[PDB]
């Protein structure tokens, strides 16, 4: 698909994203904190449609980001991220998606995630976070 | 070193692409 | 703590 | 004078200053590099004029800080900084002001200048810098 | 606002 | 378990750790890398013998660990760490214990696992990572 | 990138 | 002189240095901490004698250090630190040795110097300081 990275910001304000229940996610945008002001990143937008929108808006910055998780597994013959969920200090969202496949969880004890890369074409492929103090 | 400033990475999670 | 990165920061020079 | 912080960035792209070689810098405005992208950033501009502009154009992101170092001292009854210099891998910008007073001087074996924060009423009172890896 | 260096820390993976 | 804090060092350079091919992980030590020199961690030891001991050298610094992988599940009642797998940029060492259980991994992309804390009692109850540029 | 980490450093004062 | 290198701990204790009335700094060695033990880093002397110890103890982790500065001159056709004053959050420690020269300061608004690392021969040719969150 096409592949995406957003960079570092000093935080996350809002994160915008799509699923369909029987394929995987598909659309991911986040509205990033910049020194202070909102600053929105590009859409990443999947090839197709159909998909469920999401709406997480964070309380920021009392409130942030303590754990990630979500399950990857086979979709038409390729490998992707079929479901997201978001544990914040306040409140858990999701589970977003199919929660079928292969598990990851990434629990953060001390830092923030400022920011997001990966790859998506009909559905999200892969993603990696930035993690900083 | 470069101009550009680094960070921790942490993943990719899904496809294997490293 | 809080939802805002942190960065090391050096000075200041100039005025107290 | 008015203080002001621009924060942390990913680089430095470009740096507009203005000076007065008989009394002190003036005007400041710093544009960043953002994951990639420039960013212009708020022009910090001094409560008088007269001031000498000049443009420090790098050439990102082989080109980068490495020290920069100035001179402190009064104009009148107010201590500021009188002089700049920057000096980068590639090339030394300035002496900019006068180079009389009290001298600082902050050499970078590791690391780069991320942001600038400080105060500018009819000149430069003082400034701090972000650093990062 | 302390002297002890900061680090990111990642976890924790087991029991809770 | 006995809660143990290994804190932060400048890198890794063997892992000893202990595992039954029926249970869990068991016993875990460290020896970090300290400014250029090895620095050997504290031995956390389980309250049990009957494990089988291995030792993880690592070429360093050209070799460093990119990812740490396991399984999670619970044994005898206790939910504990029952296998562990490291991969380096030369070689994967692992799986070591039993791979029943829920998965977890944790890829670096950028930056380095720098420290270790967790507890351990039986087996190695849970663990977190201290990671750094 | 090698195993060691690496940290912001400043300097030096004194003699080149 | 002889160049070294203490590299980067998780915080600073105690700095023993010493110092001669009319030349400049002599020895110098840092009592580290390290992830909550102390850890005595080499002593690094000069190679004559005639200096004036100087021991200064930190109430670790409540008193950390916010400002270096001192002096850098000429000794007997040598560059080298004159003097050195270490400001924290609770006392200002000097200066000793001699003030006079050119002055540099390091204020740090935010982080901790972590590490020290230079070259000494009759006295201390220079310095340099490692930095971290
Ligand atoms: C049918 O193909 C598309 O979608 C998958 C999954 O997103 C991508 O891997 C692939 O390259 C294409 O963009
Ligand atoms: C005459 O006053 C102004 O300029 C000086 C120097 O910039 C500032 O310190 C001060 O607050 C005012 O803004
Ligand atoms: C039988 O108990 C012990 O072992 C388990 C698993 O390690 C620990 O959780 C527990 O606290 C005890 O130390
Ligand atoms: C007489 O020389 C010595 O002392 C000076 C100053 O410390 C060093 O620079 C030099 O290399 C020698 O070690």
């Amino acid at each position: 698909g096409k592949a995406f990275d957003d960079g570092a910001f000093t935080g996350i304000r809002e994160i915008n994203l799509s699923y369909n229940k029987e394929t995987a996610i598909g659309d991911f945008q986040v509205v990033y904190d910049l020194n202070g002001s909102p600053y929105v990143g590009q859409n990443h937008k999947s090839f197709i449609t159909g998909f469920t929108p999401v709406k997480i808006s964070l309380d920021f910055p009392s409130e942030y980001i303590m754990e990630v998780s979500g399950y990857t597994g086979n979709v038409s013959g390729y490998v992707v991220v079929r479901s997201l969920t978001f544990k914040t200090n306040k409140k858990t969202y999701g589970p977003y998606g199919v929660t079928s496949g292969t598990p990851f969880n990434l629990p953060i004890e001390n830092g923030l995630i400022v920011g997001f890369k990966g790859s998506i074409g009909y559905w999200l492929d892969y993603f990696s976070m930035y993690l900083s103090l | 070193q470069s101009g550009i400033s680094q960070t921790v990475i942490v993943g990719p999670w899904g496809a294997k692409s490293a």
